[PDB]
């Protein structure tokens, strides 16, 4: 399930908008997985939305992938477009 | 020591080389290796050179370097646990 | 065959590197090429070490490139064609 | 033709604003010469109107000969005074 | 006679953000303590007040018999609530 | 003369006010000292509060040293309150 | 011969490394080249990396970079003639 | 003698490697030479090459680098004397 969730796709995540990056970036900040520097740095270095996006699945926090059910719950909180949820 | 078992995970794993790079300055290696270690392009790589640094039977850097990593991501070390 | 004819032409035409560089994700590179790859300053330079990182004959990586040029910008596929 | 295109077109593509840029980036993106992202780069590039035009140009390196002929075609409708004869 | 009040509070400058990062830096330019070259240097990598802080602390390798304590006197006239510990 | 007018001032230029700045870099580009690229940079992409400020700063590498007495006599035109003005 | 002497003014001097750019790229500067100059950091930086695409032994390219010089910044140019 | 009996220090102690070559660049370094130093990744071992390219007697290069280490910081160069 977490393996599953460690693939997925990224074409799919990248299919994404604002509005949604901004709320996973304070999820992820607040649920101390990264910390205010990781924040920083997605925020600050990766401009481009997608560069932002392939950021955050850069904290696809490596076999710390049981955090990444925070993204993935946040995603079943709002409109899930991926077939893998 | 776990870090001995898994660094082969942690060189591919931990995203957040220069905070521990902080941690490892004062404490550990002399900041000509700070600037080396910053110096390659990649995570993976930068982790690669650090460790080439540390020494394996210096247990009490090792002891230092774990808190870091315990401070620094705070989830990897958990899921290296389990 | 047509690919290692625009092997030459794309590492001084493309520009979308990075989004190309998603098609081959543990298709085809892992972590240690996708973040060394990423690293390189110019979109020709970053092509220049993908494709010494694609030294696999296998089509079908040959394929997943073009499908994703296809997708990409749709446009030097008929431009190399000529 | 082709080749006579860009480099003079550098040359005079410093002659401009962003009621024009605003207009090229519509045009280039719907005649699928690059996606919504790319687009969107451009606009969120970190200048006013100078280096991303020099983006543009960016877009123009891969460029065939419908590609450049394209952008000079929408230069044609305006105040060409970079000379697009 | 200043090294250790950083050597010892070197993390502590991690934590150290916000313009007074830049101001912190431009009073050190003032002073032939940063050249304007590495002040450029500085501005121009793209952390938020994190690499930053790093840059100017790889600005302490001088003696800062009047360097590294040029710095301290700007941060003493901030509420370095880092300093009050 | 030029040398020492760019030596200081810095901090005390620092200090001033968006009035005389818009006022400043119309002029400058009017001298042609400064260029229309650079000027068009600054006042968006840069900080309005301060960056603003750091952006004539760049002027201060000789992009006229005649031009530190034209910034004076700009600086003249109105309450010249700092030190060598 | 003039900027060859003072280059190491000019790479510390003068900013607009981009408006530089624009006629070294017409007659020198190939596009790999350019993007690789502009992925330098720091305005001197980027110029250190430009008189290395430069070779010395050419007035015309020297010469170029000159009448930019001028047409960029002449008032540095006033400045290297004082 | 200045830079003979300060060599460990100003190796380590200075960071702006490139600003000291542009002096150097005008008098005695040639464009290998400037090259070489400035691909090394970590300014004590760009320095280090720096000396190693420079260990000789000539007076006059040594002298002009004592006068751009005087142009470079004004810090480092009183806290050596001292």
């Amino acid at each position: 399930a977490d393996k599953v969730l460690k693939e997925k796709r990224k074409l799919f995540i990248r299919s994404m908008g604002e509005w949604t990056i901004n709320g996973l970036l304070d999820e992820l900040l607040q649920t101390r997985v990264l910390n205010k520097e990781e924040m920083e740095k997605v925020k600050r270095e990766n401009a481009t939305v997608m560069d932002k996006t392939r950021a955050l699945i850069d904290s696809v926090i490596p076999k710390g992938a049981q955090a990444c059910q925070i993204c993935i719950t946040y995603i079943c909180e709002e409109d899930s477009y991926l077939a893998g949820t | 020591h776990f870090i001995d078992q898994h660094r082969a995970a942690l060189i591919a794993r931990v995203t957040n080389v220069e905070w521990l790079l902080d941690a490892l300055y004062g404490k550990v290696l002399t900041d000509e290796q700070y600037q080396a270690v910053r110096a390659e392009p990649t995570n993976p790589s930068k982790m690669r050179k650090l460790f080439s640094f540390t020494p394996a039977g210096n247990w009490t850097c090792k002891d230092l370097l774990l808190q870091a990593l315990r401070e620094s991501q705070s989830y990897l070390v958990e899921d290296l646990e389990r």
